[PDB]
RNA sequence: UAGAAAUAGGUGCCCGUACCGCAAACCGACACAGGUAGUCAAGAUGAGAAUUCUAAGGUGAGCGAGCGAACUCUCGUUAAGGAACUCGGCAAAAUGACCCCGUAACUUCGGGAGAAGGGGUGCUCUUAGAGCCGCAGUGAAUAGGCCCAAGCGACUGUUUAUCAAAAACACAGGUCUCUGCUAAACCGUAAGGUGAUGUAUAGGGGCUGACGCCUGCCCGGU
RNA sequence: UGAGUAGCGAAAGACGGGUGAGAAUCCCGUCCACCGAUUGACUAAGGUUUCCAGAGGAAGGCUCGUCCGCUCUGGGUUAGUCGGGUCCUAAGCUGAGGCCGACAGGCGUAGGCGAUGGAUAACAGGUUGAUAUUCCUGUACCACCUAUAUCG
RNA sequence: CUACCCUUGGUCAGGUUGAAGUUCAGGUAACACUGAAUGGAGGACCGAACCGACUUACGUUGAAAAGUGAGCGGAUGAACU
RNA sequence: ACCGAUAGUGAACAGUACCGUGAGGGAAAGGUGAAAAGCACCCCGGAAGGGGAGUGAAAUAGAACCUGAAACCGUGUGCU
């Protein structure tokens, strides 16, 4: 129910290895800057 | 003492709307009754008073930085004139 | 559920007010203690 | 079919509201899942309107809301009348596919995927 | 009893008055599923302020979007069986409204009793019949499960606010005892009080605990 | 640290339009839905400015926020008749003298204070952003004063 | 807050049962006594409000330092406020 | 041959704020610069906040303002 020992800096960052976001899937707008793929401009 | 009874006229949108109906609003001394206010108005402005309505205002919570406090308590009299008129301006 | 403090202006003044404190020697002792300590509020 | 995070009665009512709003405004912005669900409702309604008979009109009245539409100049009509009038005539020669969905991207408040669904 | 008009005009003070108020403003440390006295009381249904849907009027609840895994919680259904479960039928299921029949032992003759157990109910028409429809007619919601037997306590009531509601307390009834009134008993140093503006068919204290039938022997010891 | 983890406090929302640097969350509209012996309306206690308008968005709001019971500035409560005092008493409190007590004090007579009760003259309509049986209009009533002709 | 008490106020949808009395018709020497009607008693019955807190489920760094849901006891009284 | 901001008064700026029905309990919080000379003006931004330009001996003295340790949180990488 509770941590028996505190988590070291090393273990914490090891666990955060995969905690990240990825670059959006984006494409240049041929006529109308960049946009999400399969989305309309909605602002151009 | 009539000039001690009346402190100052009250000039607001509501008091101007009352002035349109010959009603004049004053801040008065907090220890006076409406008969004293009527007599003071009659003595100072040489008018006839139809009636006086009076009300008390509690101190208002107020601050300036860490210094919180209260405004002074007020007594407000609305004086309805029978005849005459009062030129405050 | 009903709690212990049910405020009542009259009750509060009659039990803890200035005149009730002045009414007994021990109440006057309370007032003297509070004046000695320098309290802003001596009673209700 | 999708549940849309609602009970059956709530989901049915929301789908009726969305379908009527689409019929009235012809173009609405909603979430992706709601639009994917309502495309079927709206297109089956348009099918009934193309059928045109009295029984089809009453079956359509089971689904449509009772809303009024002020037209060009102070002339009113119901959403059912528009569905069996202008909308049905617009799609006489089109065999299905009366709507399209255009994705807009996430919105600020909850990251939900905003889309436009419009009549074709 | 001693004792010693109308009309017209005018005058009439102080305090409260905002706003919340069955709550986001009060009491709960919170914009807290709790607590907070009174008043007003629509329609359909109904005995009703029950039930369900509505009126007046108010409100959509200060995180959302998806998905529709395990598991947890709340809810619905279930073949055949029907308490085999379990400490225990715990929980659930069943009963349930109205109208009409019918109803045991026992009993303090009140009761038990809504005992139990049965029947009916929709819609249309004619003046109780004749019809019509469904699986189903108090077609939803709400509305006693019942019976046999034993222990305890007579009974309504009271109790460990917050693990015990009971066989515990109380009780009406019984008995013993004290008390002749400045009563005894009780509070208080006293004054002064309660008892009681009562007076032995009254008041205090102990024990027992409706009612029925009863309540034996021992006074050496305390 | 646990960890971007638990939670974000009973519920029905959808769309259009607007505003804005920014909108699921603010405003407006339509539809839908919930309470309705009450989630409606009005009194009391309690709170004490939270009320209204304009401006704002650091902090507070369990998210957001252009919004707010939050911040800034300016305003708002009107009574002869409503409730209370200038009337009455209950419980209780107090108490001239008085009785009692090491002190301090306790008790108590006349008397007084004290509503939760008794008495007691105003109603309908209109009006504001914010007050209304209080302001305005209409029509009244009560107490006292004066002027023109038994009280106890 | 809570316990008891004092003074002064307030509240209890509906349904059921049917005590004593009274009247009439008998019955009697008189009185008992019988039947119907009426009557409306009760710490009476069923059941909302209201007051409780028996069981169970949930909750147990709670929505809540004692609650919520579903049933449950009382509900003209030693009632509740 | 007393303290020097956890010390010294509880209190250097308070019997206040806050807590409690009440008696009562009771904090935290000192330092720009010599002098306000407290950053004209330009740029991004709704603002907040910044980068310049100025003031100053110093602005990593810019008001959360002397010095600014450690825990803790980041960015780069020599070896692994
Ligand atoms: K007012
Ligand atoms: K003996
Ligand atoms: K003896
Ligand atoms: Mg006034
Ligand atoms: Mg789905
Ligand atoms: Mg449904
Ligand atoms: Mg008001
Ligand atoms: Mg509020
Ligand atoms: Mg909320
Ligand atoms: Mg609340
Ligand atoms: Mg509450
Ligand atoms: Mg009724
Ligand atoms: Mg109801
Ligand atoms: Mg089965
Ligand atoms: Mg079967
Ligand atoms: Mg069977
Ligand atoms: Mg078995
Ligand atoms: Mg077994
Ligand atoms: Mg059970
Ligand atoms: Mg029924
Ligand atoms: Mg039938
Ligand atoms: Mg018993
Ligand atoms: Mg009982
Ligand atoms: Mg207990
Ligand atoms: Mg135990
Ligand atoms: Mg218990
Ligand atoms: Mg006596
Ligand atoms: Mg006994
Ligand atoms: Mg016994
Ligand atoms: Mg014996
Ligand atoms: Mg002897
Ligand atoms: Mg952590
Ligand atoms: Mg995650
Ligand atoms: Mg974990
Ligand atoms: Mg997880
Ligand atoms: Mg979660
Ligand atoms: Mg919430
Ligand atoms: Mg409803
Ligand atoms: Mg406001
Ligand atoms: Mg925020
Ligand atoms: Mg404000
Ligand atoms: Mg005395
Ligand atoms: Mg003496
Ligand atoms: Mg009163
Ligand atoms: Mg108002
Ligand atoms: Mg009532
Ligand atoms: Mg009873
Ligand atoms: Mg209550
Ligand atoms: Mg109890
Ligand atoms: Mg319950
Ligand atoms: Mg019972
Ligand atoms: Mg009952
Ligand atoms: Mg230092
Ligand atoms: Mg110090
Ligand atoms: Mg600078
Ligand atoms: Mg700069
Ligand atoms: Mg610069
Ligand atoms: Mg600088
Ligand atoms: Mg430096
Ligand atoms: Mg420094
Ligand atoms: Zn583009």
């Amino acid at each position: 129910a509770v941590p028996k020992r505190r988590t070291s800096k090393t273990r914490k960052n090891k666990r955060r290895t995969h905690f990240k976001i990825s670059v959006p899937g984006m494409t240049e707008c041929p006529n109308c800057e960049y946009k999400l793929s399969h989305r309309v401009c909605k602002n151009c | 003492e009539a000039r001690d009874i009346l402190k100052r006229p009250v000039i607001t949108e509501k008091s101007s709307e009352a002035m349109a109906e010959d009603k004049y609003t004053f801040d008065v001394d907090t220890r006076v009754n409406k008969t004293q206010v009527k007599m003071a108005v009659e003595e100072i402005f040489n008018v006839k008073v139809a009636s006086v309505n009076i009300m008390n205002y509690k101190p208002k919570k107020k601050r300036m930085g860490r210094y919180q406090g209260y405004t002074n308590k007020r007594r407000k009299a609305i004086v309805t004139l029978k005849e005459g008129s009062i030129d405050l301006f | 559920v009903k709690r212990t403090y049910q405020p009542n202006k009259r009750k509060h003044s009659k039990v803890h007010g200035f005149r009730k404190r002045m009414s007994t020697k021990n109440g006057r002792k309370v007032l003297a203690r509070r004046r000695r300590k320098g309290r802003k509020v001596l009673s209700a | 079919y999708r549940k849309l995070g609602r009970t059956s009665d709530q989901r049915k009512a929301m789908l009726r509201d969305l379908a009527t709003s689409l019929i009235i405004s012809e173009r609405i912005e909603t979430t992706e899942a709601r639009a994917k669900e309502v495309r079927s409702v709206v297109e089956k309604l348009i099918t009934l309107g193309k059928k045109g008979d009295l029984a089809s009109r009453r079956n359509a009245a089971k689904t449509l809301r009772n809303v009024e539409i002020l037209n060009e100049d102070e002339t009113t009509q119901t959403a059912l009348q528009k569905l069996f009038g202008e909308i049905a005539e617009r799609y006489t020669e089109r065999q299905g596919g009366y709507t399209r969905i255009l994705k807009q991207g996430p919105r600020r408040g909850d990251g939900a995927e905003s889309v436009i669904i419009e009549l074709v």
